[PDB]
């Protein structure tokens, strides 16, 4: 499982995250990176540009609730299958979003923490936050 | 399509790596090797610890592949035929692996770029990066 | 790239899949909604009960685009430009959807063709419906 | 998790199908289709072409031993997690075949029991079945 190492990557990594500006970083560049994962937000209004997207209230706010919930998983790292059971439900069975896009939204997160932790993010520091996201991924399409 | 605004986006960033296409390379390399080391299993041949010569070496190689690209970029796979013919034919490359080195590629400009990798420059490299490896994996279709 | 040995493979199949474009279709979409359960959530208009006129329409419709498709194979982007406009700027489809359709096509061919669904037919048809699936997700690149 | 009607359309099924048959059409399939795949298989001689891999004994005899293999799920349905820990831990650790492999030989095997069971082979009897391949799948990328 996780080494005490890794676990050391990951705590003290997003112990310094700013929740809510990359929460929305992560949640805007999914919706224009990947257009079609703009069909689960129709309700968050203007989508229309990548620009519209980056000044959305909507999802930028929800992005934040997202990294929040991704720091649940930081927080308690051996029982993420549990932390996310009720989450997973929601994607799946309510919302039937495609566990393609939990991978996609974990590869954006990465790149995003590294555009914001350029010196602690090596590459070391990847493998332990790619574990992590890989494993929220799985978690959520069980 | 990749549009003249994705272009110039791409070109801006890739000067910058034109001035260190061994050490941009050989990064994007070691992070694949060590996040995905599956990956390493193509390269038995190679010594891979950090920074060795044949990574550093490799890197560049890479990069400059790359450049090629931005350079002919209405003319990919023409340009990159023979990378294409070497990829498929020869070493055998499962196309998820495209993926993961585009991915980590992007991971290392995020960390040199810092806030100037936006969600724009991202959108770009990721259309530039996914027309890259779908011409390096045509000759499996 | 699709040889002219795949596109005659391809044809003849083909001409008989035409002789019944309901049917197939029809077989494909209800396979998917079946299989794939979350490809529903993308006809909540449409009575999704077997056979349904809506089905049975729809899947004449899309063997239609398909038979199109076989015939200006050289010429696929523009051929269904106005599709690919549709499923990315209006439908916003998964790409990975038209992996599963495509999957659930070859299943519908295997059924019907037995022992003639060769290993060089499903190569030329998974060739063909992967070509098809780029196009229509190309404006999402 | 399997309801007794999915356990049918499994069961009842296998009881038909050739294994040796089955197995070596997949496995060849598999090598023919998607090329990268042959990869793995450097010792098994000439793969130079279609007609190469389909007259290939080895090839022919290890889809033999995947489908039989594939036949362990379909005899214990409830433990196929446990039951391929071993095959998982050698085409992960010693072989280093992406998960993704796993899934495309899955559904190549739903392909091929289409053409040798078209009566039988129903969307229902499909759900069933891919939901085998995948379980078998996600066992073997654990
Ligand atoms: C795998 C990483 C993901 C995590 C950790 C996550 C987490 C969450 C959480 C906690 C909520 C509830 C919002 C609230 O607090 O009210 C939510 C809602 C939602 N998520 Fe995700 N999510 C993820 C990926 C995705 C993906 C990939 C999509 C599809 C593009 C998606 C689509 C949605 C939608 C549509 C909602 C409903 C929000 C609303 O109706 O306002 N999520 N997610
Ligand atoms: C961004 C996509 C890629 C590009 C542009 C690229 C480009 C190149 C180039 C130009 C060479 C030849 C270097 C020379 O002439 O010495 C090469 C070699 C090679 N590549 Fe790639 N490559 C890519 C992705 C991959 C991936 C994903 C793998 C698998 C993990 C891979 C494995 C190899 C191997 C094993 C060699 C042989 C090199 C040697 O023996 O020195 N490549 N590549
Ligand atoms: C083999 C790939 C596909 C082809 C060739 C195709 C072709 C078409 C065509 C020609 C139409 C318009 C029918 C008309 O004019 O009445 C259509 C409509 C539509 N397609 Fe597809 N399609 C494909 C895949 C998909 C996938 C994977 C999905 C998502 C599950 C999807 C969802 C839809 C929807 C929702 C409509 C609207 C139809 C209506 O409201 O009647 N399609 N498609
Ligand atoms: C997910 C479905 C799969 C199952 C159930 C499966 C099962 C097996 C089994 C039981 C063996 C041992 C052969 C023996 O009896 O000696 C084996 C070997 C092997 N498998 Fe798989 N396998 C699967 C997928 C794959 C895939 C997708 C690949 C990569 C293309 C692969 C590559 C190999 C290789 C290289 C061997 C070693 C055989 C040799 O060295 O002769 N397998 N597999």
């Amino acid at each position: 499982h996780w080494t005490s190492e890794e676990k050391q990557y990951i705590t003290s990594l997003w112990a310094k995250v700013n929740v809510g500006e990359v929460g929305g970083e992560a949640l805007a560049r999914l919706l224009i990176v990947y257009p079609w994962t703009q069909r689960f937000f129709a309700s968050f209004g203007n989508l229309s540009s990548a620009n519209a997207i980056l000044h959305n209230a909507k999802v930028l706010a929800h992005g934040q609730k997202v990294l929040t919930s991704f720091g649940e998983a930081v927080k308690n790292l051996d029982n993420i299958k549990k932390t996310f059971a009720q989450l997973s439900e929601l994607h799946c069975e309510k919302l039937h979003v495609d566990p393609e896009n939990f991978k996609l939204l974990g590869n954006i997160l990465i790149i995003v923490l590294a555009t914001h932790f350029p010196k602690e993010f090596t590459p070391a520091s990847q493998a332990a936050w790619t574990k992590l996201v890989n494993a929220v991924a799985h978690a959520l399409a069980l | 399509m990749l549009t003249e605004d994705d272009k110039q986006l791409i070109q801006h960033v890739w000067e910058k790596v034109l001035e260190h296409q061994e050490d941009f390379g050989a990064e994007a390399l070691e992070r694949m090797f060590i996040v995905y080391p599956s990956t390493k299993t193509y390269f038995p041949h190679f010594d891979l610890h950090h920074d060795s010569e044949q990574i550093r070496h490799h890197g560049k190689k890479v990069v400059g592949a790359l450049g090629d690209a931005v350079k002919h970029i209405d003319n990919l796979s023409a340009t990159l035929s023979e990378l294409s013919n070497l990829h498929a034919y020869n070493l055998r490359v499962d196309p998820v692996n495209f993926k993961l080195l585009s991915h980590c590629f992007q991971v290392v400009l995020g960390a040199h770029l810092g806030r100037e990798y936006t969600p724009q420059v991202q959108v770009a490299y990721d259309k530039f990066l996914a027309a890259v490896s779908a011409v390096l994996a045509e000759k499996y279709r």
